[PDB]
């Protein structure tokens, strides 16, 4: 009853739900085909799989997602290799032009006449609901699809369906690794218009989570396989709240309800962090103190930041496994006595921890051991005002001389809209300093 | 030179059809 | 018209002479796989010849 | 279902086509012939984007063959991959330019002007999606240069919105080869600055300087240029065509290179190059494919980018890689020759991995450079122009065929207008 | 040798394509007709008495 | 449900750390020097042996009739060859017939070939009984049919 | 089951219809000398439309062949395929028509015109539904105009309810051939214009056109011409003959094609045309085939369809076809250009699909085409016609062999009122 529609558009969302929906068939069973290769079956208790996937009656399980994205290359991709039956043909939404790293033809030219037709098809995955508990963002802010595009769908998600959870994943650019020049106008325009039209804005780093994999993992030279797994297995400890049965259950209202102090304070930090690898993984305790503190860690942030320099306002803790509670209350106490982790003065009570039962599952084509015990750290703090100021800093002195503006001018979006833009962003920061102080 | 559009429009009222009965009542 | 004439004229001996070499082209070409075919088979010989 | 219609001008043009077209066949595996006999699904997903399907395996290449000669329509046609080709597609005339751009643009290019723009509308009007043109020609010539660019003039004025490329053999400082070759560079680039999205300005010695420092062989011939045209060509375009982990097309390529619309003439390079006793024995690592990439003469442009400053740069990688060692030294190869980057523009080096390396090859890169160091080439034509042109030489050829001077004062004029553009941008500062 | 065989493989004859009309493809098919066959000797069809 | 790629993929021959290690006990224990060999060797995440483990839990010569070998005493021309034509809804090549019958060979009185009957031309049918008049008595003004 | 009666009038009528013969008998297997060795039912189905039921196997045209000479059918009789015919409807004489009209019309063309409504009414008479008459002759000479319109005009009055169409090749001014033949064309459209049903003008000149810009043949040949023209023939009267989704009889396409009686002079068409080399790059679908098939090129008249309208379209499709992209095909034509095309007939296309394409082919596609372009062929034979009459140039002939000017300025004026009809009824406004 308590279901989730994904819509992964872009590129990096279409490859971070293609990692995502293996590691939810790996985590419910299901095989590639589309059904339960159990056999045996047996009925007991077994409707944790509703969270995201639907009966069609003949026991083949179709997902609710919609993979978007305007070149049909990506989801092409999909639609040739293993996972080919397990997605409807419709949710498999494809253009004819890519959007060219182009906020202007991702929003107002190309991205016009396929948004009805993914409105469509969210429209029928929410007609096959009993209660949809929200939306499941997938994109990336380098550029194109994944920022114009993914801006209006979610402003017409916003027209349409009104109140409704609205998680997004993004993809920010890191203050030095990123692979695209246009990128800076891209993310300062996606950033006005995304702000007033999400609740959650769980924000990954390239170079953070390639930090990650060199230094816990020892992946020396990873590929993006590792990068959205790992984003994989930070989104299905999210669910799993949602999913599995637990002792503290932690849902979409009550993460939010907890987690967000202000409506444009929507800005958390994700860290799951047992994340080392299966060579230097079975030698260690893992325990339920030792996964919280490797949480609190500086450098374990999955995005670019310093948490030193920023103060926490808001924690919350996904465990995951066989966590029992007053280890729970002993991590915390001793995450609350340490000094160098400082929370804001106005919110004594900082933490909401919720567990659950299911323990993560290994996926055979990864690096991550099978652990047992599992926490995923999402802190709502003030510790990403100088990725904003970077990002500022690089629009600006872009922005100077009007360097790739004409691209944006003469295809739709006017020359104002940029400072439009910066002028939301830097209203956002000033918003972070007085919550800081 | 004569409208052809209201000549057929009266032959046809008129009940002629082939061409040679459209030229002889011309 | 005498100039159309002509222009035709000439792309339809253009498009008749340039068909002839295409397939004198791939007479050559098979010929010369057969006379490699032989130079393999010569090849294999000399090596024989040579262990001997 | 993306779509690239290939153009040949001239006897440059037509022969690096046709070994473009050899070596793309190669890679899609497509027999001679024309039927398909790969192994795999991948070259078949995306072999619409330059091949028409045809009767049975038959798949026809989308280009399309102009030159006012048939002397190298026939060569190219009976030589070797020439029988793949569609006989509809390859327009001639009776006359020839040579060298006469003004024959090439006004008088004798311009009869055949209808014939090959409806050739083009059919493969257009053909095509579902078309994103785009590219055109093969060399500046320097009569057919090339004239007619190419009027065609370039034709493609705009029916299509100011797809995108197009031109690879534009360019001339070189000492090769020379032709008495009207600045003549004929100026009045084409004159028509490209305005008229192209891409221009890439590919250069003959510089090609002899990389065919022979890097690959020995000194015997460096004619075909062996064609072959690393074609191959920096396919390098440009294999994001249309094959998977992989972050694709860019050619409007991709375009919006992250082009700071200002008049900017936009590239520098091709490509760099997993070694030579023949050193294949079985060099590794092909993504660090030294950057530093062979960034090497200096391995430019395919006469003009040295150490006497300019790169504006910005694209890599498009083939095969299994890392994305955290590419873009790793991406920012290595910044930070340490960040005399040689604009201040005013971060992140300087575009990214494009796909998955498919090149036939014969395991790991590879592509590099587009829109350096400020092609001034040098446009001051060097300028000044050539300028000393042609004070003394009237060769002008009478120019000017019977219904040409003024006002032309090649207006080519000076737009020629010094770039050149100042570029000359502003390498010592502008940001604060 | 081969100037004869690319000449065959040249003109070849062009294939005639299959005689039967799209009615004929989709809707029909070989079927032979049984008809039950007699087990009381209905056969004397010139002095037989009709039941 | 297998694929036709996998026993083709060069990645797909060794087995994932995750997959394959349950225990304290490594299987094969890769040395520091493998290690470091791989990782001086730039090796992706699906060979290198730190995350990845391969443990699991003449012709013939020619012989053509040298006799007419040295007969043919010409080449085999290909620019004749038949022209083209427009025959059979398509242009071919038509090998010319060589032979002609350009000469008429009709006669006035009806003669018997060897194809039936000579056609004979249309006056001669008037001479006896002159069936046809080009002024003919008939009170119907429609003929008999 | 209905029949069609041919008749050959001429030298080129005799040409056309022993072509024309030639290709329907293989087109239903049937061997030169008369039987039937076919290989399927539906051929030996409908034979009785234009084969007569004989001794034996024997299948018999039936066609009569007319002639004022003892010229081309001795020809025919001598050609192949010349066997099939009986020698009784041979009838020909041994004057000479002189290319006269008055000679084929008045004078010796009316001793044997009661022979051959002989022959005709005993063919006719002979049949069992007689669905209409199909004759072929030529508008510039004696025989093929005066005689095939007196022809026409007794089969008129003998039969004044069957389908009557006569194809007829038009004369062209670049062709030319005769002296004569504006007078005989003149004289004779005004005969053609009461009598025939429909009308498939033919032109020498554009078969000359489409041969060389569409099968190439550089010489194209007479022949080859009967064969193509005999093509458009047999594509035309297939839905007799062979079964299909959507038939399509001669009366139905005269009623869905002419939309007032004195308008139906058609342009007939074919759309399976490549040249030998360009036959293997293309892959044959409805597209190609529509877009051939309207383009101005494959018109068999030397008026462009571009400097008219389209009254009315008919496209018989032959094959195995999905009548989806058949009816949008159409509809896309009309679409993308509507202004060649009157706003007073919406959907003013016929299509009629068959099964059982040509032999040798995947599928097939004929037009016919009545638009109001038509007017310009009149209007260059009238201005021949007024130059040649102004001198009284040889008018001596037709004065002397029994005729007069005020009947030939009365042909005039019939054939500028019929110009006037087709140029008002282009330029008549939608409401
Ligand atoms: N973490 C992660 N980031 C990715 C992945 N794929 C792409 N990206 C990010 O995406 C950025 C490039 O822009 P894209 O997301 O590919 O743009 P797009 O969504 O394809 O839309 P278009 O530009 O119109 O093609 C890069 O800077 C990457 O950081 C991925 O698989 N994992
Ligand atoms: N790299 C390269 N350069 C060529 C090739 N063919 C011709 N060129 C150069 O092109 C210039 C002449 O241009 P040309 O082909 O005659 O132009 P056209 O007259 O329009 O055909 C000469 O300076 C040659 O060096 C080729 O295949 N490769
Ligand atoms: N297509 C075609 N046209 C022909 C043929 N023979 C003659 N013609 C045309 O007919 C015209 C002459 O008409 P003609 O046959 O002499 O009339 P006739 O004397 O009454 O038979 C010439 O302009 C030719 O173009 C033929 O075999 N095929
Ligand atoms: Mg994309």
């Amino acid at each position: 009853m308590r279901e989730c529609i994904s819509i992964h558009v872009g590129q990096a969302g279409v490859q971070i739900g293609n990692a995502c929906w293996e590691l939810y068939c790996l985590e419910h069973g299901i095989q590639p085909d589309g059904q339960m290769p159990s056999d045996k079956t047996i009925g007991g208790g077994d409707d944790s799989f509703n969270t995201f996937f639907s009966e069609t009656g003949a026991g083949k399980h179709v997902p609710r997602a919609v993979f978007v994205d305007l070149e049909p290359t990506v989801v092409d991709e999909v639609r040739t290799g293993t996972y080919r039956q397990l997605f409807h043909p419709e949710q498999l939404i494809t253009g004819k032009e890519d959007a060219a790293n182009n906020y202007a033809r991702g929003h107002y030219t190309i991205g016009k006449e396929i948004v009805d037709l993914v409105l469509d098809r969210i429209r029928k995955l929410a007609d096959q609901c009993t209660g949809l508990q929200g939306f499941l963002i997938f994109h990336s802010f380098g550029g194109g699809t994944g920022s114009g595009f993914a801006s209006l769908l979610m402003e017409r998600l916003s027209v349409d369906y009104g109140k409704k959870s609205k998680l997004e994943f993004a993809i920010y650019p890191a203050p030095q690794i990123s692979t695209a020049v246009v990128e800076p106008y891209n993310t300062i325009l996606t950033t006005h218009t995304t702000l007033e039209h999400s609740d959650c804005a769980f924000m990954v780093d390239n170079e953070a989570i390639y930090d990650i994999c060199r230094r816990n993992l020892d992946i020396e030279r990873p590929t993006y396989t590792n990068l959205n797994r790992l984003i994989a297995q930070i989104v299905s400890s999210i669910t799993a709240s949602l999913r599995f049965d637990g002792a503290l259950n932690v849902d979409l209202t009550e993460f939010q309800t907890n987690l967000v102090p202000y409506p444009r304070i929507h800005f958390p930090l994700a860290t799951y962090a047992p994340v080392i690898s299966a060579e230097k993984a079975y030698h260690e305790q893992l325990s339920v103190a030792e996964i919280t503190n490797a949480c609190f860690e500086p450098a374990n942030q999955m995005v670019k930041c310093d948490p030193r320099h920023g103060k926490y306002m808001a924690c919350c803790m996904l465990y995951r496994g066989d966590v029992v509670p007053k280890d729970v209350n002993a991590a915390i106490a001793t995450i609350k006595t340490k000094r160098t982790i400082q929370f804001v003065d106005w919110c004594p009570t900082g933490f909401k921890v919720g567990i659950n039962y299911q323990p993560p599952t290994v996926v055979p084509g990864g690096d991550l051991a099978k652990v047992q015990r599992a926490v995923c750290m999402l802190s709502n703090t003030t510790a990403i005002a100088e990725a904003w100021a970077r990002l500022d800093h690089k629009f600006d002195l872009m922005y100077a001389k009007r360097a790739f503006v004409h691209w944006y001018v003469g295809e739709g979006m006017e020359e104002g809209e940029f400072s439009e833009a910066r002028e939301d962003l830097a209203a956002l920061e000033k918003d972070y300093e007085e919550v800081g102080v | 030179e004569r409208d052809f559009i209201a000549l057929n429009k009266a032959c046809i009222g008129a009940g002629l059809v082939t061409a040679s009965d459209q030229f002889q009542y011309r | 018209a005498t100039k159309y004439n002509a222009l035709c004229d000439l792309k339809n001996d253009w498009e008749k002479t340039t068909d002839r070499r295409i397939q004198s082209n791939t007479v050559k070409r098979r010929v010369r796989s057969l006379m490699q075919q032989e130079e393999f088979s010569l090849e294999d010989r000399r090596q024989r010849l040579r262990e001997m | 279902m993306r779509e690239i219609v290939h153009m040949q001008a001239g006897q440059c043009g037509n022969q690096i086509g046709a070994k473009f077209w050899e070596v793309i066949s190669d890679e899609h595996g497509i027999d001679p012939t024309g039927t398909y006999h790969g192994d795999s699904d991948l070259q078949l997903e995306r072999i619409n984007v330059y091949y028409n399907e045809a009767t049975g395996g038959k798949y026809v290449p989308r280009a399309v063959l102009v030159d006012l000669e048939p002397g190298t329509m026939d060569s190219v046609r009976s030589g070797p991959f020439g029988q793949i080709f569609r006989p509809d597609n390859f327009v001639f005339g009776q006359s020839g330019a040579g060298n006469n751009w003004a024959k090439g643009h006004y008088t004798e290019g311009a009869e055949l002007v209808d014939s090959v723009l409806d050739v083009v509308r059919k493969e257009a009007e053909s095509c579902d999606c078309l994103q785009g043109f590219q055109l093969t020609h060399s500046l320097g010539g009569g057919t090339g240069s004239g007619m190419g660019t009027l065609l370039i003039s034709k493609i705009r004025e029916e299509y100011p919105d797809r995108i197009m490329n031109t690879f534009s053999v360019v001339p070189s400082p000492k090769v020379s080869d032709t008495v009207v070759e600045p003549y004929n560079a100026t009045l084409s680039v004159h028509q490209l600055v305005e008229n192209t999205d891409e221009t890439y300005c590919i250069d003959n010695e510089a090609l002899y300087d990389i065919c022979f420092r890097t690959l020995k062989l000194t015997t460096p011939t004619y075909g062996d240029l064609n072959h690393l045209v074609s191959a920096t060509m396919s390098g440009v375009t294999t994001c249309l065509r094959f998977p992989g982990q972050l694709n860019a097309d050619l409007r991709k390529l375009a919006v992250n290179m082009v700071p200002f619309p008049r900017l936009h003439f590239f520098m091709p390079g490509f760099a997993p190059l070694t030579s023949r006793g050193s294949q079985q024995y060099r590794a092909l690592t993504v660090p030294e494919l950057t530093q062979q990439m960034f090497d200096a003469k391995n430019m395919m442009a006469a003009c040295d980018p150490r006497h300019g400053r790169y504006l910005t740069v694209a890599a498009i990688f083939r095969g299994r890689m890392s994305m955290k060692e590419v873009d790793e030294q991406m920012l290595n190869v910044q930070n340490k020759n960040s005399s040689y980057f604009v201040e005013w523009i971060p992140n300087n080096v575009k990214t494009a991995v796909c998955d498919i390396p090149p036939r014969g090859l395991k790991m590879s890169a592509t590099f587009i450079g829109n350096s400020t160091a092609i001034q040098e080439l446009f001051k060097r034509i300028s000044e050539q122009f300028t000393a042609m042109f004070r003394r009237k030489a060769f002008l009478h050829w120019y000017t019977g065929e219904g040409m003024d001077e006002m032309e090649f004062t207006e080519a000076e004029s737009n020629m010094n207008d770039l050149v100042s553009e570029y000359q502003q941008y390498q010592d502008a500062t940001a604060e | 040798k081969v100037s004869q065989e690319l000449q065959e493989e040249i003109n070849e004859p062009s294939p005639v394509e299959e005689y039967k009309s799209v009615t004929q493809k989709d809707f029909y098919d070989d079927e032979f007709e049984s008809e039950l066959p007699a087990p009381l000797y209905e056969h004397n069809v010139n002095t037989e008495q009709p039941i | 449900e297998v694929p036709y790629y996998v026993p083709q993929y060069p990645t797909f021959r060794r087995a994932q750390l995750a997959a394959v290690k349950e225990g304290l006990y490594h299987p094969s224990l890769p040395t520091f020097r493998r290690m470091d060999m791989d990782t001086a060797a730039h090796r992706l995440p699906d060979e290198h042996c730190r995350t990845t483990t391969g443990v699991g839990p003449d012709v013939k010569s020619l012989r053509l009739d040298w006799a007419k070998a040295k007969d043919i005493k010409e080449l085999p021309q290909i620019k004749n060859t038949g022209q083209l034509r427009f025959s059979g809804y398509a242009v071919r090549y038509q090998k010319p017939a060589i032979s002609g019958s350009w000469r008429y060979t009709f006669t006035q009185e009806p003669r018997l070939d060897q194809y039936g009957q000579r056609p004979v031309p249309a006056n001669i049918y008037s001479r006896y009984r002159d069936t046809f008049p080009q002024y003919s008595r008939n009170m119907s003004t429609d003929a008999f049919r």
